[PDB]
């Protein structure tokens, strides 16, 4: 490991200053490599590597639906043959994001899932990990697709069970657990019917327990309630 | 595409 | 080079694939690729070229300029001493910025200037090698910050001497370079009043030439004087 | 920051 050398704590404050310069690609770099270190994470720690990564995975996905789209628009009847730099370039793009993938799903197996067990933690990283699968499922096609998306549901399940039985409704880990999981459902599944009943019941069940908040809590549950209410406009 | 966090 | 595989036409084909998945990075690489082919750029491949190291090179502009306002801030009196991570994470994005304004520059003397011999060409090229040495001033502290000061000058000049007597006043290069030289004279030499005086000039004598141009060319051309305007503005 | 291109 590169950032083998690094205190801990001097990678987590490159981390933060990582994210003030929008460098996520460092950010990440940093944040695996507090990880490595073999110590649990806090809360903040935990959030410093989920936002580093997914802001570098976010940019992969953009630049493979932009990049998939030309192909297909090269693959239709009356195309121009451009020559297979377009599959090329698609497919370099695809490996670097399923190597992104498979180094998070790597630092959740060894060894942040194993020795997570208050909900906050564990449900954290199982919702990580079905983001993961869900992301390779996304551009997955081989023998492995159904087994790649049977993953991400069974790790997002297995956090649902969890939150459901030691979180409030109105959690925001669990909410946005809940958000996610509904957006598998819907496309990555062929399972809206579940996703837009999934993001329903979430919706209201948080809704009933937003009185026991305060206002900080209470904001930071409804801006999450507010995206369950986008997707069910979306979707219905 | 669909919100998430 | 990783790219010595690949066919020059394959490399500019991605290059403009990567600019619409906005991977910039690695439409810099491609052009790298193309580049070292060693034939001389058409005018949309030498556009390609500079698209590509702006946005890498901006990106690492824009951070190196947060980390170093959050040293300075660190090294005031009064400060809490926060070690050493700051600077040697400034000293990183630094290092890597350097890479790329040294990576630049080498390609433009190994060969694109040599063999540039019409003004569209020798201009341009001249212009990015004032450009990237403009970079590297941003950030010296050393015994050669006069001396990259100076590279940046020079560069710039031959560009403008030769602008001058072989491309009219609204041409786009010459007007982008004479914006650009304008910021170098106010920003890092410390000459506020050339400065200015050099964009009023070039606005001036760009509008007296308008009335050359088609609508199209127009536009190109008023677009950059726009800029001047804003700089002058700024400065005024 | 002033504009350049
Ligand atoms: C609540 C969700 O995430 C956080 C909890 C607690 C501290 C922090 S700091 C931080 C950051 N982006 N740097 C995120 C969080
Ligand atoms: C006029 C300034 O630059 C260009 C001239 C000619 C063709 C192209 S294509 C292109 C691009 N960003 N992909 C830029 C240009
Ligand atoms: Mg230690
Ligand atoms: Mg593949
Ligand atoms: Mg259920
Ligand atoms: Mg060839
Ligand atoms: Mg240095
Ligand atoms: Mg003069």
């Amino acid at each position: 490991g590169a950032m083998g050398s690094m205190e801990r704590a001097s990678l987590i404050q490159k981390a933060k200053l990582a994210e003030q310069a929008e460098r996520y690609e460092d950010m990440a770099a940093f944040m695996k490599g507090a990880v490595e270190k073999g110590e649990e994470l806090s809360c903040e720690e935990r959030n410093l590597l989920s936002v580093a990564y997914k802001n570098v995975v976010g940019g992969q996905r953009a630049a493979w639906r932009v990049l998939s789209s030309i192909e297909q628009k090269s693959n239709e009847e009356g195309s121009e043959e451009k020559g297979p730099e377009v599959r090329e370039y698609r497919e370099k793009v695809e490996t670097e994001l399923q190597g992104v993938c498979d180094t998070v799903l790597g630092l959740l197996d060894s060894h942040l899932i194993k020795e997570a067990g208050d909900a906050e933690s564990r449900v954290f990283y199982l919702k990580m990990k079905g983001d993961y699968y869900r992301y390779l499922a996304e551009v997955a096609t081989g023998d492995d697709k159904k087994r790649i998306i049977d993953s991400a549901r069974s790790a997002y399940q297995e956090a649902m069970d969890i939150s459901k039985k030691e979180m409030p409704p109105t959690n925001p880990i669990r909410l946005g657990l809940a958000l996610n999981f509904s957006v598998f459902h819907y496309e990555i599944a062929n399972s809206p019917e579940e996703a837009i009943s999934l993001a329903k019941t979430t919706f209201d069940e948080a809704m009933a327990d937003l009185h026991t908040l305060s206002e900080d809590s209470y904001k930071d549950s409804t801006l999450i309630m507010q995206l369950l209410r986008d997707n069910l406009t979306l979707w219905t | 595409f669909p919100a998430t966090v």
